[PDB]
């Protein structure tokens, strides 16, 4: 058990060393020691990877790993992600050297050579890693063909693919942060909204919410997030379309008072002319009449939990801004007209 | 309903009136179809002076509820719709003389004397009369 540690932790190293190019020292005896090392884990990974406190173990040294790493300062180096990628570490290490420019010349036919044998020992009774690099590149062409010959973009996000399964990493990355309770999911959340692109993020966020669940505490772990952090939640409901906050909010009711409480915030922020027949905002930003009808159009159009509660939260508003019965006054008198 | 009090019911017709100048147009006889006012009920003097009196009217009942915010939208809106009623700036220079007097009205005194009847039907002529504020010059020289 202790001996595996030792193993893996040095292996580590080596790994996260490869595709850095300090490479000049290498030699067969460096690849060899590598890949055998691999064939182990991947014996390992086989024999006692299922239903073992071994198999708890080995995750608290990779995800204690992932956090005392960061994902910040030094290097934001991925490492074999987890233990499915027990299983491969050998391709992971195989493709990274082959990336390295620094690969002295003797060690990369030396490699290939043991990669690529040829069809010499095409009686192989175990799956080689020669049959894995082929399998690769084959579902790898495949996917470019598919994508650029017969995928389009969905309109319910919800039902793509890329979104969906994007989610589905997210997930599992915080199913792992979850068991292991050292940081809280909101640091990790509070990081990646710096670190990568929103519009994106936001999908994928939205999506994760409705995927049924695999092990709900992944969704129910997103609302708090979000209901804690307002600011975020603000761009949310901006980004989206209005169907995808449909569902948000007949799935998840804590978020139905909020976004319903920013429409509120929106429309009391316009103002009619008459020469002109419309709402119009003051500010270039402001989200326009267009936007707003259809959102309450959408949240109307929905499950009966919330369409009287939506409605309730019109005509509540419409006598807090007068009750009158004409159009030109009450920005909310004329949406619930505008309703039939 | 103003002389019967009733800021709602009125402000209903203020409203109602305006939107019926803005979302229609008169000046539609695409079609011989009838017989018609032919100069009363045409007289783009007799439209920009109507606009300027149901908004005149709105801005009062808008200060009487106590919002001179919309107010002042609509008497802004009457002027620079019909600038020679001159109750229409007024109106206005009453409301800025409360809030934010010097630049705004000074910059409207010399458009005013910068600016210095013709067919008007007689109903509206009589209203515009009947709402129109005794000390109105008295206001202007000030």
């Amino acid at each position: 058990m202790e001996s595996l540690l030792q193993h893996l932790d040095r292996f580590s190293e080596l790994l996260a060393v490869s595709s850095t190019t300090y490479v000049s020292t290498w030699d067969p005896a460096t690849v060899r020691r590598a890949l055998q090392w691999a064939r182990y884990l991947r014996h390992i990974h086989r024999r006692f990877g299922r239903h073992g406190p071994i198999r708890t173990a080995l995750e608290r040294r990779l995800h204690n790993q992932w956090r005392q790493e960061g994902g910040f300062g030094r290097g934001p180096v991925p490492g074999l992600a987890n233990f499915q990628a027990l299983g491969h570490c050998d391709v992971l290490l195989s493709l990274r050297l082959l990336e390295n420019r620094a690969l002295g010349d003797a060690a990369r036919y030396h490699l290939v050579q043991q990669l690529f044998p040829g069809p010499g020992v095409r009686d192989a009774d175990e799956e080689t890693l020669q049959e894995s690099l082929a399998r690769l590149a084959r579902r790898r062409s495949a996917v470019h063909m598919l994508r650029f010959n017969g995928y389009r973009e969905n309109p319910n996000l919800q039902e793509d693919s890329l979104m969906k399964t994007q989610a589905e990493l997210l997930l599992e990355r915080l199913q792992e942060v979850g068991k292991a309770e050292a940081e809280r999911p909101a640091r990790f959340l509070s990081s990646l909204w710096e670190r990568l692109p929103q519009n994106n993020f936001l999908k994928v966020i939205a999506v994760a919410l409705l995927q049924p669940p695999l092990s709900g505490e992944g969704s129910q772990v997103l609302v708090h997030w979000l209901l804690g952090n307002s600011e975020v939640f603000a761009a949310f409901c901006r980004a989206l379309p209005a169907g995808l906050l449909t569902l948000v909010t007949s799935r998840h009711p804590a978020l139905s008072p909020v976004y319903l409480g920013l429409l509120t915030d929106w429309g009391q922020r316009l103002h009619y002319d008459l020469q002109k027949g419309i709402w119009v905002g003051t500010e270039s930003q402001d989200v326009p009449w267009e936007e707003l009808h259809n959102r309450f159009q959408s949240l109307c159009q929905a499950p009966p939990p919330l369409k009287d509660k939506v409605l309730t939260a019109l005509e509540t508003c419409k006598a807090q801004d007068g009750d009158f019965e004409v159009p030109g006054l009450s920005i909310w008198t004329d949406l619930l007209l505008a309703l039939r | 309903w103003v002389q019967l009090g009733a800021q709602k019911v009125a402000i209903s017709e203020f409203s109602r009136c305006l939107e019926l100048l803005f979302r229609a147009t008169p000046e539609e006889k695409e079609q011989g179809a009838a017989f018609n006012c032919e100069q009363g009920c045409k007289s783009d003097a007799a439209l920009q002076q109507l606009r300027a009196a149901a908004l005149i009217s709105r801005g009062l009942e808008w200060v009487a509820s106590g919002q001179d915010t919309k107010a002042l939208q609509d008497f802004l809106l009457s002027v620079q719709m019909c600038p020679g009623n001159r109750d229409t700036y007024f109106h206005l220079l009453q409301t800025l003389k409360r809030l934010d007097r010097r630049d705004e009205a000074t910059a409207l005194w010399w458009r005013l004397e910068a600016q210095t009847l013709w067919s008007l039907p007689l109903y509206l002529e009589s209203y515009l009369s009947w709402i129109r504020p005794s000390d109105r010059d008295a206001f202007l020289e000030e």
